[PDB]
């Protein structure tokens, strides 16, 4: 059993590939969560931005099961996101400075620690700092939210392109 | 005519 983009837990407008590892956005922000979530320990997954045409954008990260599928990631209390445009961090629809932007060809890294809890983002194997600490308790799922026709690919592991050497984690694939 | 923006749901 593999960790994949959930067929049951997605916005209908998103275009999910047959292998359930690739996703294309459609118009206004909408979301897909993975098939498996985490409750304790340190976990990791990667996202590759395959194509990001002009005006398109992504908000990538982690969402609890109640995260609104018809809204960007970071919209409500249930999720925490990292935006392609300006590297902004979002939670409860509040954008805060975090990193510089990301786009086409970039490999983004997603770390979560649920012991003080932490959310950490990586860009091409570079730790971008602690985006959020002492997060809302519950189960967290790898999550993708896309604005317009951009294409992203999710890698749950075990083999990452840029595996972090700075922190201990299990790949999301260990959930499978 | 208004079209949905990337920052549609954002407060800040």
């Amino acid at each position: 059993s593999r960790v994949l983009l959930a067929l049951h837990d997605r916005a209908p407008q998103l275009k999910i590939s047959d292998d359930r590892l690739t996703v294309v956005g459609e118009k206004g922000y909408s979301m897909v969560r993975a098939s498996h979530g985490v409750r304790k320990g340190a976990w990791y997954f990667e996202i590759t931005v395959d194509e990001m045409p002009p005006d398109t954008a992504a908000r990538l990260g982690w969402s609890q099961p109640l995260g609104n599928l018809q809204a960007p990631l970071g919209y409500d209390k249930f999720s925490y996101s990292w935006r392609s445009k300006k590297g902004t961090k979002f939670h409860q629809s509040i954008g805060k400075h975090y990193s510089s932007g990301y786009g086409q060809g970039d490999v983004l890294g997603f770390y979560i620690n649920l012991p003080g809890s932490e959310i950490i983002f990586y860009k091409n194997g570079v730790n971008q700092g602690v985006a959020y600490k002492d997060i809302f308790e519950g189960v967290y799922f790898p999550a993708i939210s896309l604005y317009k026709s951009c294409t992203v690919s999710i890698n749950f592991g075990p083999c990452f392109k840029y595996p972090p050497k700075d922190l201990t984690y299990r790949p999301m694939s260990d959930m499978g | 005519e208004y079209e949905e923006r990337e920052s549609e749901f954002d407060i800040e």
